[PDB]
Formats: C-alpha cells, structure tokens, sequence
C-alpha cells in the first residue's frame, strides 16, 4: 500500500523514455530523408 | 503460547530476509538484460563487418565500435554492485533464511558474467575464426542464467506466500 | 529504489488494523483502571454499618 | 470477542497480498506492452 | 518478426480487463478491511455496559 | 511441444524442479507444536470427553 | 539549445508523480494528525469516572 | 541471512549482546528480601504447620 | 537503507553527468560535418583546378 514509493510509475517511466528514442529518430530520418544523420546510426555506411 | 509467539516472530522474519533474496534477483536480471542488449548490437555489427564490400577503414571503424561495447559490457558486469557484493564479478552463491529453524536456505547462484568468461577476450574483426558463433554462444550462456534467476524469484515467492498463510494461521 | 522500499517502507493496512487495536486496548484499559479504582468503596460500607 | 487478535483482519490483508500481484503484472505489461517482461515469467519464451 | 510477436507480445485486451478486476478486487479488500477492523469495537460496549 | 529446443527444455525442467524441490521443503519444514505433520503417515487423538 | 534543454529544462512524468505522492502525503500527514489531537480524549473519561 | 553484511552483522551482534547482558544483570540484580533468588541453585522451607 | 539512498543519488547524478557528455559530442560532431562540407567542396574545387 506504500505511498513513499511508486515503484509500477518508476517502469512505467523507464518504458516511456526506451519509447523516447525511436521517435526521435522516426521523425529526424522523415524530415532529413537520410537514414543515416549521424555517426552513431551506422557510420560505417557514412563513410562510405 | 511461548513456542508459538517465536514461530510467529521468526516466520514474519522469514518473510523479510526472502523479500531481499527477491530485489537481489531482480538488480542482477536488470543487469544482464543490459549485456543481452549490448551483445545483440555486437552480433548485429559483426554480420554487417563479415563482407566483402567493407574497406579496411570501415572494419577498423567497425571493430571499434564493437570493442567499445564490449568494454561497456565489462564494465557492466564489474562496477554492478548490491549491498556492497559485485554480484556479476565471481562466482558464488547466496543462502536465504526462509524458515523460523536453522539449515532453512534457498540457494541463489551467481555466475562470473564478462568477456573472459564469454570467450569474448580479443574478439576482433580486423588485423578471429567463427565469430558468430562464439557470439551465440555467449547468447545462451546467459540467458540460462537469467532462466536461473527467474526460476528462483518464483521460488521465493511461492515461500513468501506459504510463509504469510502459516504464519496467520499459527 | 523498489528494493528500498521493500526495506524500509511500511504497508499501511497492517498499521491501521494495528492502530485499531491499540485504541480499542487502551479504552478498555481505561475502563477496567476506573472499575479496579471503584472495588475499594467496600470498605466505607463496612465502616458505615 | 477476542481484543488481542483480530484474525479476520490478517485473512484480508492476506487476500490483498494476494491480489497486489495481479494488478502489478498487468500495469506492468499494459506499460511495456510485451508478456514476457522478465524471466519469471516464461523465460523459455524469452530465450526463444 | 510475425511469430515474434505472437509469441512475446501482449493482448490489450485481456490486460485491460484484468487490470480493471484488480482495482475493484483491491478496493473491495479495503472495504472489507475496513469493516474486520471495526468489528471488535463491540468489546468496548460490553465493557461500558 | 515439438517446437521447443534442448535449450528450453533445460529452462522448464530447472523451473519444474526448483517447484519441485520448493513443494518437499514446505512438506518437510511445516511443522507444528514441535510436530511435522506433513513428515509421516501418523494419528492424533483429540480428547473431546469428561 | 539541445544541450541546455538536457540541463536546464524538468521532465513532466517525475514532476507530475512527485507532486500527486506529495499531495497524497499531505492528506495523509493531515488525517494522522487529527487522530493524534483527538488521542488525549481518554484522560476526559479517567477523570469523570 | 547472506544479503547481510560484515557491518551489518556487527550492528546485530552489538544488539544481541547487549540484550544478554540485560538478561545477565536482571538475573543477578533481582532480590527479593536480601534474597538474590536467581543468582544460585538453592531451596526454600515455607513454614505451613503448626 | 542508508546506503541504498547513497546509491540511488549517485547513479541519478551519474546519469545527469552522462548527458553532459552526449552533448558534447553532438556538438563535435556538428562542427566536423561542417569541416567535413568544406573540405568535399575544396576537393571538387581542385578536381577543377587541375
């Protein structure tokens, strides 16, 4: 009945913020129209 | 009355040490869902290197990206710590008082989880034979480790309930 | 955190009973005291005759 | 008429132990949208 | 990626529901909580008279 | 199930017989009064007479 | 602007849970407080009798 | 139980022996009449006759 | 659990401070993008030169 800590929030924060990411980068890629913006994506691919 | 009242009192306490036997499960398998992460990009990495299109300059990038994950594996594994005991850096075990007598323990195992204990010591993709391979094995290495976890949370779980029902009825 | 909480937090449905309790064992403390300081009296009847 | 013991009170907070889990597991998968959100779950599931 | 899904992912549906008869479960207990603690308060008119 | 692999074979068994060993601990450890009744096929006698 | 916003800018899920546990705590605090004011009460009752 | 820790177990064992010590000195100090009755093996003859 | 707060509040910290360090090399590497533009165009400028 604990109400100091709201332990099923706490996940379901942590699941929001995995979500976060792929938005992010859905809506970079759609706006840019490259898949890779960034270093971090493959850059091996942007090298090349 | 007297028996009674300390079979009460050491089963509710019981209760409690399996409660800790519980969160020491759940922070490990948190931890080994991070290296299962790290190593699917691993092996996502090392099928795009496994080509003839790549350069030399794209397999050195490559293998630092991988070395780089692997390093944040290792350290994954050594800095994790819970109530002072690095439960990913040796192997061991814990016993967990779930009864009111003595000799009352569950087992908990902890496994060495790192690159050593992997065969992922030196991977590399540049200037190592069967990389995918080893890669899998680690794989399975350690989700049967997680299997293991889960298996003893359940456990835990099912004496808390049999803990709290004798307890109200004594 | 959870496990800090599995530690230190308390669970309120057993307080409250507790607390329940606790107020009905001190009201009827409460009454027995005034009921044991009340036996006594006895005594001023014999005296009286 | 016991004042020492309040032995229906430990049956119902026992049923509520009992019924925390459920609610617990289903936010927690209505959060995360996955069935297997750890490996006392299934975790042959997970593995495969 | 179909079997995938079939096999780790969740029906909204029935968590849905479950979740629904969790809460009232829960808040059903709590009154019934309510009501146990209150039962022995009858101890106290039988102390008063 | 034929789908299944040796690999979740050996997860279900390790979860089957931790189950297992979890149900002959409480069948050992329940004990009451200094009695383990669920230890050996046995008889109590309530005296419910003057 | 990205880099200041990581810094400098809240997230409104932790403020929003923060404030509803905090308003829950008040209400609490406030509900154990009036029960502990009305505790002496039983020292009305030793005196009358 | 093995969650604890060395100092844990030190706070613990601190408690514990401060509880046996309370238990020692209620023992010898109890006396009752310049009697200390459980502080030695002994007897006591209550005149109950004439 | 006075040690379990002293690590809740660290690891918090810890990752406030690992954002730091995504910003920066968000910003290296904006700034290398642009280098990296100008010195495609001096290249094609060259191409043309020579």
């Amino acid at each position: 009945q604990v109400i100091n800590t709201n332990s099923l929030s706490l996940i379901t924060q942590n699941n929001i913020n995995k979500n976060q990411s792929a938005l992010s980068s859905s809506i970079e890629r759609l706006s840019s129209g490259l898949r890779i913006n960034s270093a971090k994506d493959d850059a091996a691919g942007q090298a090349i | 009355a007297n028996r009674f009242t300390s079979n009460i009192k050491g089963l509710t306490q019981a209760a409690r040490n399996a409660n800790d036997g519980i969160s020491v499960a759940q922070t490990t398998e948190g931890a080994l869902s991070e290296i299962n992460n790290n190593l699917q990009r691993v092996r996502e990495l090392t099928v795009q290197a496994t080509t003839g299109t790549n350069s030399e300059s794209d397999l050195s990038s490559i293998q630092d990206e991988i070395k780089s994950r692997l390093d944040e594996i290792d350290r994954v594994s050594g800095q994790t710590q819970f109530n002072g005991v690095n439960v990913l850096a040796k192997n061991g075990s814990m016993k967990i008082q779930v009864g009111a007598n003595d000799n009352q323990t569950i087992t908990i195992d902890l496994k060495q989880i790192d690159a050593k204990t992997l065969g992922l010591d030196g991977f590399s993709v540049k200037n190592t034979t069967d990389p995918l391979k080893a890669l899998d094995d680690a794989i399975a290495s350690v989700d049967k480790f997680r299997s293991s976890l889960g298996a003893v949370q359940n456990r835990l779980d099912s004496a808390v309930t049999n803990l709290n029902n004798t307890t109200t009825n004594l | 955190s959870e496990a800090q909480s599995r530690i230190q937090d308390a669970d309120y449905a057993t307080e409250v009973s507790n607390m329940s309790k606790a107020q009905i064992i001190q009201q009827a403390g409460n009454s027995v005291l005034a009921k044991a300081n009340q036996v006594p009296q006895q005594v001023l009847s014999l005296l009286q005759g």
